[PDB]
């Protein structure tokens, strides 16, 4: 029959939606070898190329959809016996340069997860991939070259019997895309950083192992004759001196079997190896349940006497260095049943109450 | 009357003697990247200061720049400087697109330049250089020498105003490390 073909209802530009099975659109895999390394890529496309042969519900709403104001959710599920573990992280950037880095320092800085599936059945999150806008389009994740990469962290503590598949479940939701955006305001309430300030490995044994980490994080990381440097870190390395509260993801990289109790605290490069006086400062004692793989830390402003600098002459010794520096020290001994080094995952999460000062001229090197 | 600090980040030395006739070299002023104009041997070099290692990661951009150019400077009698530089910003490198600003200096011995642009897209006023997305461009500055025996070299100092902004992270390669030629420091003397 014939109508009023232009007050049909046939355009509705509004966003995905129903349930959310309704809201499903691709589904992706990755083989986890059963021996792969830590810094070992599993996966990486683009973000985009993610719906290419997918047969899902809103698999065409997504590609048609001119508009989206929801985010982007990826569930991971997979598992692995009590008796085993590894790191994996997935991790969205905004694009890429010709041999890009792929070192967890740089991958993780936008926006991440990071999880243990010795721990986790499953695990998820999630992001915006128009980082500076409250919308955005698979046309637009298309060309501005979105990228996906998922890394292996830390190898497996126990290899598995055969390779795995971790599986991921792409589906759009109802959160509002809220942007993230950094700016030069000398006070800023929350300054998200997503800095890897380092992957420690602590061997089994009796003896004090005791790792320092630098929070002078400007500069980047070291490598060769080269650092690595992404946004977030490169931005905060724009004032001279700054100080505010730390919050810290720590992160169970090794199976529950391998366990450790590690003593957090703050002190300085003065502080020598072999002092059995480390609990006379203030500090954390951090042990992990065998469920549990996550802990916060948070060293409020009374922790820091003044501001420090984002920077230091690489040539700077311990012994010269008056910047403060994250300890974290075995206060008990590693062990398990079963070999394994205890990995322990470090990563910044972000600066509450960030007070930066002056300005920076800039050092080469990091660290 | 400068008052906050500019950070040096890009510098291209004319080719040596015998090296007479005109060249020039381009400067990307967002990406930190420098093309001499056909096979014309420049020495060019590219620093590691914050405001490069944000501009070379930061994926979406919004604020004004500023952007000092020095000119260097050599051993010339100042009766006999005919150097002359011509420097144009552009939003592209194609033969269609036009100067969006022309200065023209012909100072003896050195000169400084102090100019500013601003950086705005699509994206709530950011813009994603380069990006295919809504045939976005970065910002080019071409420097024109007419007498590289008397003109040593160029060099790019920038600064953030305040109202900069950024977001989203490019995964870069690893930034090598800096590290000479003509004695403009105490340290290379």
């Amino acid at each position: 029959m014939e109508q009023n073909l232009f007050a049909l209802s046939l355009d509705d530009t509004s966003s995905v939606r129903g349930s959310l099975l309704d809201t499903k659109f691709a589904q992706t895999r990755v083989l986890l070898s059963k021996a792969m390394a830590g810094g070992d890529v599993l996966l990486d496309e683009y973000l985009y190329d993610v719906v290419n042969g997918q047969d899902f519900r809103a698999t065409v709403a997504f590609l048609r959809t001119h508009v989206i104001t929801g985010k982007i959710k990826v569930t991971a599920t997979t598992n692995i016996s009590d008796n085993s573990g590894c790191c994996l992280m997935l991790a969205i950037n905004s694009g890429v340069r010709g041999k890009y880095s792929t070192d967890v320092y740089t991958i993780c800085s936008q926006d991440s997860m990071t999880w243990n599936p010795g721990c986790k059945k499953n695990f998820s999150f999630t992001f915006n991939p128009n980082p500076c806008g409250d919308s955005w389009s698979a046309e637009m994740i298309s060309r501005s070259r979105v990228r996906m990469t998922v890394i292996c962290v830390s190898g497996w503590t126990l290899s598995p019997t055969t390779d795995v598949i971790a599986k991921l479940d792409w589906s759009i939701v109802n959160e509002k895309c809220e942007p993230t955006i950094y700016h030069l305001a000398d006070c800023q309430n929350w300054l998200p950083l997503n800095r890897w300030m380092g992957k420690l490995t602590f061997p089994q044994g009796v003896t004090s192992e005791v790792r320092r980490m630098p929070l002078s994080i400007g500069g980047g990381a070291g490598a060769t004759q080269a650092f690595l440097a992404n946004m977030p870190n490169s931005w905060i390395s724009m004032w001279r001196y700054f100080r505010g509260e730390l919050h810290f993801e720590v992160t169970k990289m090794s199976s529950p079997y391998i366990k450790a109790t590690v003593t957090f605290l703050i002190a300085f490069g003065n502080l020598s190896d072999a002092f059995g006086f480390y609990e006379s400062f203030p500090h954390r004692i951090v042990q992990f349940a065998e469920v549990e793989e996550k802990c916060t830390l948070v060293f409020s402003q009374q922790e820091f006497v003044t501001a420090w600098s984002t920077q230091v002459n690489p040539r700077t010794t311990l012994e010269a260095d008056g910047c403060p520096y994250l300890y974290a020290i075995i206060h008990d001994s590693t062990t398990g049943t079963i070999s394994g080094d205890f990995n322990l995952g470090v990563k910044l999460v972000g600066i509450k109450d960030f007070c930066g000062i002056g300005s920076n001229p800039g050092i080469d090197g990091s660290r | 009357e400068a008052s906050d600090v500019y950070s040096p980040c890009m510098i291209a030395s004319t080719p040596p003697a015998p090296f007479s006739d005109v060249t020039a070299v381009t400067f990307d002023l967002i990406n930190g990247k420098i093309t001499p104009v056909g096979d014309d041997n420049w020495n060019t070099h590219i620093y590691n200061p914050p405001i490069m290692n944000v501009l070379r990661t930061a994926a979406w951009k919004s604020g004004t720049i500023h952007v000092q150019l020095n000119v260097r400077g050599a051993g010339v009698k100042r009766a006999d400087w005919d150097g002359q530089v011509f420097v144009y910003l552009r939003q592209s490198m194609n033969p269609e697109s036009y100067d969006a600003r022309t200065f023209v200096i012909s100072q003896p011995g050195s000169a400084m330049l102090n100019f500013s642009f601003d950086i705005i897209g699509p994206n709530s006023g950011f813009e994603f250089a380069e990006s295919p997305w809504a045939n976005q461009t970065t910002w080019y500055l071409e420097c024109v020498a007419t007498n590289p025996r008397q003109i040593q070299q160029f060099e790019v100092n920038m600064r953030f105003d305040p109202n900069f902004r950024v977001a989203g992270n490019i995964l870069m390669p690893p930034f090598p490390l800096s590290t000479p030629l003509l004695k403009f420091r105490f340290r290379d003397i």
